[PDB]
């Protein structure tokens, strides 16, 4: 049976910082973004983009934080941008998790370049309905169509990111549950090129534990969710091969300041 | 890139 001891108030401790660190690191929560999704927000409504003649009216009504000709690459480098900024959150997100940091520096590189593409997709599920995605910070929303209205090969970019989020939003996972998982993500001691792996799984495993007790506390109606969200990690590990996969046909098909 | 954006944000 499960007891209240030393080690599961420890488990709701490391919990309890990861979710202050999540908060702090992705300033547009999920719980932010589902009352804006849901009309049950004070703050400003989003402006909606569902065909051209409203894209050609967000791009001057919408403020967005980036300063071609053609409206596919537009919303393509616009995404391409807001991808950056996430790496670095991301990344400032890791800087948090208990032990990440004491990791040999090249470890900690290969874990976020081999992780953030798998926490994109995760982060971006939050932003989603079966409308459309939250954009430039909750002051506009894209719908789903229109982004596959776009032409070949941009057309196709988002629709992966959207089926994985209409199975992933039903299990209605929250920022407390969200904050373990990425973290777990991070984790991950079979990133290719590791040095060192044993003390890489070794917080992961203190992570896993934190994140099943979480999700036995938080999800009553869902006994077996821990391994509905393990079952997940492994499907976005096939999904970003084929995001990277499209990411290269763009690159040599097709023609950020930190960049420079 | 990725890797240069992941070193930039850890230092
Ligand atoms: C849109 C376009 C795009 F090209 C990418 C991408 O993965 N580019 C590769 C790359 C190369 C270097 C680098 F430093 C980073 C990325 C990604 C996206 C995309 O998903 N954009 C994005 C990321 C995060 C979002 O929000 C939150 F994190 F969910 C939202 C969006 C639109």
């Amino acid at each position: 049976h499960m007891q209240l001891n030393p080690e599961s108030a420890d488990l709701r401790a490391l919990a309890k910082h990861l979710y202050d660190s999540y908060i702090k690191s992705f300033p547009l929560t999920k719980a932010k973004a589902r009352a804006i999704l849901t009309g049950k927000t004070t703050d400003k409504s989003p402006f909606v983009i569902y065909d051209m003649n409203s894209l050609m009216m967000g791009e001057d009504k919408i403020k967005f934080k980036h300063i071609s000709k053609e409206v596919a690459i537009r919303i393509f480098q616009g995404c391409q941008f807001r991808s950056v900024e996430a790496v670095q959150e991301i990344t400032e997100y890791a800087k948090s998790i208990p032990g990440f940091v004491n990791l040999d520096l090249n470890d900690q590189v290969t874990l976020l370049k081999y992780g953030v593409h798998e926490i994109i997709y995760t982060m971006l599920a939050s932003l989603m309905n079966k409308d459309g995605v939250l954009i430039s910070e909750g002051q506009g929303f894209m719908t789903r169509e229109f982004l596959k209205s776009l032409r070949k090969p941009f057309g196709d970019f988002m629709e992966p990111k959207f089926e994985f989020a209409v199975k992933f939003n039903a299990l209605e996972l929250d920022d407390s549950d969200l904050a373990i998982f990425i973290a777990v993500i991070i984790l991950s001691g079979d990133r290719p090129g590791l040095l060192n792996v044993k003390p890489i799984e070794d917080i992961q495993d203190n992570l896993l534990q934190a994140l099943e007790l979480q999700l036995k506390l938080n999800h009553p109606e869902s006994s077996q969710l821990f391994a509905k969200l393990l079952q997940k990690m492994t499907d976005l590990r096939q999904i970003v091969t084929e995001h990277v996969q499209l990411l290269q046909v763009i690159k040599k098909t097709e023609t950020h300041p930190l960049l420079q | 890139g990725l890797e240069a954006i992941i070193r930039k944000a850890l230092m």
